[PDB]
């Protein structure tokens, strides 16, 4: 039969457009729909909205965008999960699902006007207001400001309606109060549970003259290693010139929260020119952990102390790094980005992310499959090397295991991991597949990228492969979709896909074919890819000293900035005084971490693939569904699961 | 076809001198350099150290303002100089520039390079 | 001095924000390559240092965006960093470090830096000699340049440094201030902690409340007192016991299969199922796409009971049995729940109410049964053969009640069919013995808005053990009748007598399914049910607290409200006082009361963990050299770690330097290879490091300090020792030849003091007429007396000299009688320039900011302003040595009486 089918994300969102993919697959004429979206049970419909006419002129294939509404109705069973119904009416024929829903408004961020205040002053806070497209958007949010022991001291509830969402507050901290980190959560009236903070410290000081900055030669202390912990003091008066001075650093091993000092560590150089040595030795530290079984230590972190004085007795600042690694090898491979789910027969390619002792990427690493001399393969500018794989028609499991391939690191300082993959089952044991591969470039916007289609299949039935259709994931709802051709012969085609801003920071790729085969079973064969993109922001924004671009100004003086930024835009501006972070640096605004919150804030879950052709769709967070009755199932759980 | 720049991985120069952070490339006949960041990477997060654009050199971290001239005369260089070297220079510093081509449009390569520092 | 700027021409860099540019600039300006510029102009703020700026934009398409930071750096080739902590506490003497520094590339500076008088100070700056050094600052280098103080005025003070330089043009000044805090220390003393809530002993009349004065007389005066208050608001939510779970009513979906009273044995189960399961929601969990599947198998029902609708809308077995009065009813109730489900057909279920009202009812209202049933196993409870009349009549009515919210004007005896069917129950209620008939009989005049009263009590009480209503006998006509009983207290609002009812029920966890249970479970999960809508959501909040102290003036209303995320409120009291504190209407509230004030200090004060003792002392054998000595030590007795000894210098006082090389190389200490080849030109700061320092001993140093530049007065300097893991854990003794013990020369009383290093009085030969005549003319002259020394009472800290006022010359801001005495205070230090003695005769000026206390006990002032002069007595006049300065001091006295001063 012609079969219609109805793909639309996992979790809808509120006040939100979200697409639904419609398609009439081997179908004759213009075939009229019309769109529906009940409550769940108790059947009022809060958006009926939505129709088009699926013609032959794109080979059966069209859409329609909708936004829930947050009703009233939907503010009245508060703390269980709630749920909607899609009717999809394709004229005489219905094709149904029922779908889950978050609330979730959109994303909230919190600027301090610094990171540490002194009572009696003013912090100056900015709310930024933003759908999920991370697109400004006026809403109503309610902000609290909590003290040190969990307990709120003001409240308020504020529309951004017409503020370019940039919803500026400011609170006067009273001249006697709780000392500790105090925070600022903000919620939109409508997400109450998704509670947006930022924290920022309270507590009496005067401001320092000078910096320090303490860091070892390596991110991480290597066991075996006979030198110790060479580390480096670095001081530097805030405006540029460097410090003669005197210094005391000592250093203690940490060890989930509970911190162990070394007393006998406990060094005092003098410093000359910004910069000091030190070391703590090995034999000074193992003697410290009584312990005592060298290995004991791996995992267990270190940390350093240093505390900077001036060689007049005018100033002082302590400084530590904590979490300094202690490691059998500078590398850690994670498959955090490749799939678990392959194709027999077929290749299975393996994103590897490789990194450093501190969780960061490692640059130009050589990685192999174990059991694979010969090949391998460099990591690029992210962490990800791509290996590939032949693996046998058969169901097994598999098992690999993959190596740093250094030269330069004895064999036991290589780092390794390993894991297990499995067969997607084919509809009916039935052998057909379908695979997507795309090379491994640190992917920018305006670049152009190929997408590799590969199918494989009993030769049977593979002329009735007229396209794959296809369809793209970023931030949780769909960007595109289309259909990317194949006629028969091949095996392969190539879908140059335009990367546009609208990707940042991460894509998905769900694609499928439909094919009637053995008798008069409907098969659908899908498959799944996530890429990643070059985070960057958006648009973009520089401050620059534009008056004549260097000479060195003094107290008073009036001088320019350039801003340079997008065309009818709001920037809003702070300077703040290098001191404060001497204090405090933490929970400052940082793009990346905002896209920390967008790629916490998926509705995909799987790097690839699923254990079958269902999977392959409601991982990627998808509801395929269809006249026929091939389907996604329910999605129960609102958070990918782990 | 397109450009791509010839950075190396490891670089190491002496203590309180001079060195040459080498990036290069080899230009192609309508790709017009608009953008010379170079981005030093000294926390999990990068930050802008220098930039060029219309209006020549743009220094953006006080630590460095007259320490670093990056080399300007000739076609396909953009080599990071960098006189009276502290310590506190060791990291991971990127490469990145950008191109404009004839087609009203843009292309961006970027590399990286691992400063140390010997004694 | 000569080739310089003076102070009166230096402006002080004063402005130190820690943020600032908070600003919001759009970028209208027109785009170019796509990419606009706005070029911000701006002044930059006086801190040396570096700025970073940060932006962030905000853009219709494009998102939100964050820039980079851009550090802006702001310099000298000289300046100074004056090193203010944050708070000092008052009358306590403080040092502070005022650093200088100079960074042209290869030039020496000679430099003066100078102190600005504040009378907020206790200070070596008067303002009649400025405090001041000449110091040659090197090249590529600082210099630290202390200053020891006094801080007398309680606030927020000022505090202002400068310094220019010799054979050049370079000036610069700071201008930070600190914060003064009262003596003694912070002190948490409650004085009521009430719980608001009214009518639990809020009472009828509802919550006032008094709340006295705190204790205070121990207070240190010239200090705040604020008094605060915690209003929070605290609520408990709920009693909505736990769904009974999906994974357990799987069997309850029953295929409808059968005659006429077989499918609604399998209709219910299955119906109830979805009532239950819309309003709790867990399809969740059960299944999903499972309820399509659902609803089809009750309209199934729906239509193959439509079949047997006998002809005059009935129901019974089947078409050929007569009708039964119950099967009619129960399908009206069956149906009328499930209006929603599907489309029910109108004309239907008001027309099976139509049948039994016009047909099957007797005058005082009994529905009675002329079928009895076939399959009554199903019926539940209405098995047995007593009081049928009664329970069959509720039975029959509860669904009547059920459907009268649709049919209201098809059925126009429905206001009288339930009202004579009521009196029926209410009347006869009180004879039944059983539950069953309590439980359901009670239910029905339930929703009649009818129990009350005996009829209540019976029903609540015939209750076992306040939870179930129970019979003896087969244990399903008990969970059955318990949900009528349930459905009752649901429909009273009574949600006291409601949450054990639910208890039971979830723990007789029965799950219907099989023979016979229709009823129990049909009006099982129609209970639990309607208990998951109505039950109390959120445990209510609506107080609106007033208060109203009589310092403020208007009172202050503060709402309350649960939804109120935060329910935490505060309220500041200058002054501390007594205010009522009414509170009116629901929930429950905290009421905290506090008063932070000071009160005074022990004699067992605040050098923690470190003792130090410091002491100065004259030369050896043969310019003026003297042994400085460090003897300190540390509680807790346990040899404290690495520590600093902070040596500041007295002023132009040096240590030599062989005495500090046998000391570096003396193990267990350290001085740098930086001090030591400073110059003697300046070692005036120096630290001295330290590896161990206990209180087990204590660790005994001293050193020789040559002066080389020689001057009048001299600063006193300052040992102060911390370990370097606080800088906090630290104590800072002082050290000084004519005063000893360091500390400078002040006058205190009680609270406040006077900065009293100046003048004793008026200095010194000629003091010819004009002279005189001229000097009491001058700004604050206030008064002007002759005065006999009637008694002089010396002691340590100051003294005290009884004057009796002879004349008043020129009197002024303070009345004062001739024969009457006032007490002049004057330092100790000033006691043998001043030398009086008793019976003796003296001339007296002196201001207004002289005095001391308030009215009528106001003492006098001695210091730099006043003119005290010896006056000879009456005979000793005729002298020709006293000759001049008699006549003129009684040439004096005739001038300001018959004239005053001429101005
Ligand atoms: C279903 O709904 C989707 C939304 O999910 C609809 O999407 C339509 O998609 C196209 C392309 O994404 C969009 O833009 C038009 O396509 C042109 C491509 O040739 C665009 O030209 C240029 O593209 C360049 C690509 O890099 C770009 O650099 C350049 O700036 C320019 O954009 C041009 O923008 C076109 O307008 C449609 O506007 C968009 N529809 C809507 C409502 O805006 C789509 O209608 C539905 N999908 C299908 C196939 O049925
Ligand atoms: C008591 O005083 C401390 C400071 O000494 C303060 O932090 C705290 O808030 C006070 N506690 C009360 C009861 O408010
Ligand atoms: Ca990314």
């Amino acid at each position: 039969s012609p079969m219609y089918s109805i793909i639309t994300p996992n979790i809808l969102r509120l006040e939100s457009e979200e697409t639904m993919v419609l398609e009439a697959h081997d179908a004759q004429g213009d075939v009229p729909v019309t769109v529906t979206v009940h409550d769940f049970p108790g059947k009022k419909l809060v958006l009926s909205s939505e129709k088009t006419v699926l013609t032959p002129a794109t080979n059966h294939m069209g859409n329609v965008t909708f936004t829930i509404p947050a009703n009233r109705e939907f503010k009245s069973e508060k703390g269980r999960n709630k749920f909607v119904t899609v009717q999809a009416t394709f004229g005489t024929q219905v094709v149904e699902k029922v779908v889950l829903v978050s609330l979730q408004s959109g994303y909230l961020f919190i600027q301090t006007d610094k990171t540490i205040y002194t009572p009696g002053s003013t912090v100056l806070y900015r709310i930024f207001t933003v759908n999920h497209k991370l697109l400004p958007v006026g809403r109503t949010v309610m902000v609290n400001i909590e003290n040190p022991e969990g307990i709120p001291v003001k409240q308020d509830s504020l529309s951004s309606q017409n503020q370019l969402g940039v919803l500026p507050l400011s609170w006067d901290i009273p001249e006697l109060v709780n000392m500790g980190q105090w925070k600022i959560r903000a919620y939109y009236e409508n997400s109450p549970q998704q509670v947006f903070s930022t924290e920022f410290e309270v507590k009496e000081y005067v401001l320092p003259s000078f910096e320090v900055i303490v860091e070892p030669t390596e991110k991480f202390y290597y066991i075996y290693n006979e030198k110790g912990l060479e580390v480096t003091i670095t001081a530097r008066f805030l405006y540029g010139k460097k410090v003669e001075g005197t210094a005391f650093v000592i250093f203690g091993i940490q060890d989930g929260e509970q911190r162990i000092s070394l007393p006998e560590s406990l060094k005092r150089i003098p410093i000359e020119d910004g910069s000091g040595e030190v070391v703590l030795s090995r034999k000074v530290l193992l003697d410290g952990v009584q312990n005592l079984r060298a290995e004991d230590l791996v995992g267990k972190s270190l940390y350093v102390s240093a505390t900077v004085i001036l060689h007049s007795g005018s100033d002082m600042v302590q400084a530590e790094r904590s979490g300094i690694p202690i490691v059998t090898s500078p590398y850690q491979i994670h498959f955090t980005k490749t799939p678990k789910y392959f194709k027999p027969g077929m290749p299975f390619d393996l994103m590897v992310f490789v990194t450093n002792p501190d969780g960061s990427p490692a640059y130009r690493v050589p990685v192999a499959v174990q059991g694979e001399d010969t090949v391998q393969s460099l990591t690029q500018g992210d962490g990800v090397a791509k290996l590939s794989i032949n693996t046998h028609p058969s169901q097994k499991p598999l098992s690999i295991t993959v190596r740093t391939k250094k030269q330069e690191l004895s064999e036991a300082e290589q780092a390794t991991r390993t894991m297990q993959a499995l067969p997607y089952s084919t509809v009916g044991n039935s052998n057909n597949y379908l695979h997507l591969s795309v090379l491994r470039t640190e992917l920018r916007p305006g670049e152009t990228l190929n997408v590799n289609f590969l199918l494989r299949m009993d030769r049977a039935h593979e002329a009735k492969i007229r396209y794959y259709t296809y369809l793209i994931m970023n931030k949780g709802r769909l960007l595109k979709a289309g259909r990317q051709v194949r006629e028969p012969g091949q095996d392969l085609v190539v879908l140059p896909l335009s990367i546009t801003t609208d990707f940042i920071p991460s894509f998905r790729l769900v694609a499928y074919y439909t094919l009637i085969g053995a008798s008069g079973q409907r098969e659908v064969v899908a498959d799944s890819v996530w890429v990643d993109v070059k985070d960057s922001c958006v648009g973009s924004l520089v401050v620059k000293s534009g008056q004549s671009e260097d000479r060195q100004p003094v107290p008073g003086q009036q001088m320019t900035l350039k801003i340079e930024g997008d065309h009818g835009a709001r920037v809003v501006l702070v300077a703040v005084d290098k001191g404060v972070f001497v204090l405090n640096k933490k929970n400052k605004l940082t793009q990346s971490k905002i896209w920390d919150v967008v790629e916490k804030a998926d509705i995909g879950c799987t790097p690839g693939s699923g254990k079958d052709y269902a999977g392959v769709f409601s991982d990627a967070g998808l509801t395929f569904t269809s006249s026929s009755g091939q389907q996604t199932a329910q999605r129960a759980e609102l958070q990918c699961p782990q | 076809g397109r450009p791509i720049l010839e950075v190396p991985e490891s670089v190491t120069g002496p203590w309180k001198g001079d060195v040459n952070l080498p990036c290069t490339y080899d230009p192609l006949q309508g790709y017009t350099q608009v953008l010379v960041k170079w981005l030093v990477q000294r926390g999990s997060d990068p930050v802008t150290i220098f930039l060029r654009d219309s209006s020549g050199d743009h220094i953006q971290q006080a630590k460095y303002q007259g320490r670093l001239h990056v080399s300007h005369k000739v076609p396909g260089d953009v080599s990071l100089q960098l006189s009276t070297l502290e310590m506190d220079d060791r990291s991971h510093y990127t490469c990145e520039v950008t191109w404009q081509t004839p087609d009203g449009n843009q292309v961006v390569r970027d590399k990286i390079t691992e400063l140390r520092v010997q004694k | 001095d000569e080739d310089i700027i003076a102070e009166e021409n230096i402006v002080s860099r004063s402005e130190f924000p820690e943020s600032w540019l908070w600003n919001v600039e759009d970028l209208k300006e027109p785009p170019k390559n796509g990419i606009s510029t706005k070029l911000m102009n701006i002044f930059l703020k006086d801190s040396i240092t570096t700025w970073e700026i940060l932006a962030v934009s905000m853009s219709d398409k494009k998102g939100i965006c964050v820039a980079d930071p851009f550090e802006v750096t702001v310099m000298q080739d000289f300046f100074i960093d004056l090193r203010l902590p944050y708070s000092v506490v008052r009358n306590e003497q403080v040092e502070i470090r005022a650093v200088l520094y100079n960074y042209r590339q290869n030039q020496e500076l000679k430099v003066r830096v100078e102190l600005l008088h504040n009378p907020a100070f206790c200070s070596l700056a008067t303002t009649k000699r400025r405090h001041q050094q000449t110091v040659t600052i090197p090249p590529k280098s600082s210099l630290s340049v202390p200053y020891v103080i006094v801080p007398l005025k309680t606030g927020l003070q000022e505090v202002e440094v400068k310094a220019a330089v010799y054979h050049h043009f370079i000036s610069d000044g700071v201008r930070k201030s600190l914060k003064v805090v009262p003596e003694g220390i912070r002190m948490n003393k409650t004085v009521a902690v009430r719980t608001l809530d009214p009518e639990r002993l809020g009472r009828e009349g509802v919550q006032k409340e008094d709340i006295p004065p705190a204790d205070l007389s121990d207070q240190v005066p010239d200090t705040e007192s604020e008094t605060r208050i915690l209003l929070q608001g605290t609520p408990v939510a709920q009693m909505t016991e736990d769904a009974v779970d999906a994974e357990r009513l799987k069997h309850l979906i029953v295929t409808p299969s059968g005659c006429g009273e077989q499918n609604m044995i399998g209709m219910t189960p299955t119906v109830i199922a979805v009532h239950y399961l819309d309003e709790t929601e867990q399809w969740e969990k059960f299944g999903l796409e499972k309820r399509q599947g659902a609803l089809e198998l009750i309209k199934k029902g729906y239509t193959q009971q439509l079949a047997f609708r006998q002809p005059s809308s009935a129901f019974a077995a089947f078409v050929k049995r007569a009708p039964s009065t119950w099967l009619t009813a129960y399908v009206v109730k069956v149906f009328s729940l499930a209006v929603n489900l599907i489309a029910i057909d109108s004309q239907v279920l008001c027309g099976a109410v139509k049948w039994l009202i016009l047909e099957k009812q007797k005058p005082d209202g009994v529905f009675q049964e002329d079928a009895p049933v076939i399959h009554q196993e199903m019926i539940g409870g209405l098995r047995n053969n007593n009081e049928k009349d009664m329970a069959l009549t509720a039975f029959v009515l509860i669904s009547l009640q059920e459907a009268k919210d649709i049919c209201e004007e098809q059925v126009n005896s429905l206001p009288g069919s339930i009202t004579k069917a009521g009196d029926f129950l209410e009347a006869n209620y009180m004879n039944l013995q059983r539950s069953y008939t309590v439980a359901i009989a009670g239910y029905a005049l339930a929703q009649m808005g009818r129990l009350k009263g005996p009829l209540l009590n019976k029903f609540l009480t015939t209750a076992k053990d306040k939870n179930r209503w129970e019979d003896p006998g087969k244990q399903l006509y008990n969970v059955e009748a318990t949900s009528y009983a349930l459905l009752a207290l649901l429909q009273l609002k009574d949600f006291d007598f409601v949450p054990p009812v639910v208890r039971w029920l979830n723990e007789q966890r029965y799950y219907g399914g099989g023979y016979g249970s229709t009823q129990a479970t049909f009006m099982v999960f129609q209970a639990l049910a309607q208990y998951q809508k109505d039950a109390p959501d959120h445990q209510e909040l609506n107080l609106d607290v007033s208060l109203q102290l009589p310092s403020r003036s208007s009172k202050i209303t503060h709402r309350i409200h649960w939804e109120s995320a935060s329910l935490l409120r505060s309220e500041e009291t200058k002054e501390n006082e007594g205010f009522t504190v009414t509170a009116e209407g629901k929930g429950q509230g905290t009421l905290s009361v506090v008063t932070m004030y000071h009160a005074k200090a022990k004699d067992q004060l605040t050098c923690n963990k470190f003792d130090l003792k410091v002491t100065i002392k004259p030369a050896p054998e043969t310019k003026n050299t003297m042994i400085l000595e460090i003897c300190t030590r540390y509680r807790g007795d346990q040899d404290a770690t690495m520590s600093i000894l902070d040596i500041s210098m007295m002023t132009g006082f040096a240590p030599d330097t062989d005495d500090l090389k046998q000391l570096a190389n003396g193990v267990d200490r350290y001085i740098s290879k930086y001090e030591l080849d400073k110059a003697f030109s300046d070692r005036n700061t120096l630290i001295i490091y330290l590896d161990k320092v206990s209180h087990s001993e204590d660790d005994c140093l001293a050193f020789k300090v040559h002066q080389y530049f020689n001057v009048e007065l001299i600063q006193p300097g300052a040992v102060k020792v911390y370990a370097y893991y606080n800088l906090e854990e630290s104590c800072t003794r002082f050290y000084h030849p004519e005063k000893e013990d360091g500390k400078l020369n002040k006058l205190c009383r009680d609270e406040l003091c006077r900065c009293a290093e100046e003048n004793c009085f008026i200095q010194k030969d000629k003091v010819t007429l004009e002279e005189r005549l001229d000097k009491a003319c001058e700004p604050g002259v206030d008064y002007v007396y002759k005065t006999r020394l009637v008694k002089v009472q010396l002691s340590n800290d100051f003294d005290e000299y009884i004057m009796a006022i002879e004349q008043t010359i020129k009197s002024g801001s303070d009345e004062v009688q001739v024969g009457q005495q006032r007490t002049f205070i004057s330092p100790i230090k000033c006691r043998e320039a001043l030398k009086l003695e008793e019976k003796k005769h003296y001339l007296m000026w002196g201001l207004s900011s002289d005095f001391w206390g308030e009215k009528p006990n106001l003492s006098y002032i001695i210091g730099k302003d006043t003119w005290v002069e010896h006056w000879p007595e009456e005979d000793e006049c005729q002298d020709e040595e006293n000759q001049k300065q008699c006549q003129d001091l009684g040439a004096f006295t005739e001038s300001m009486v018959v004239f005053g001063c001429p101005n």
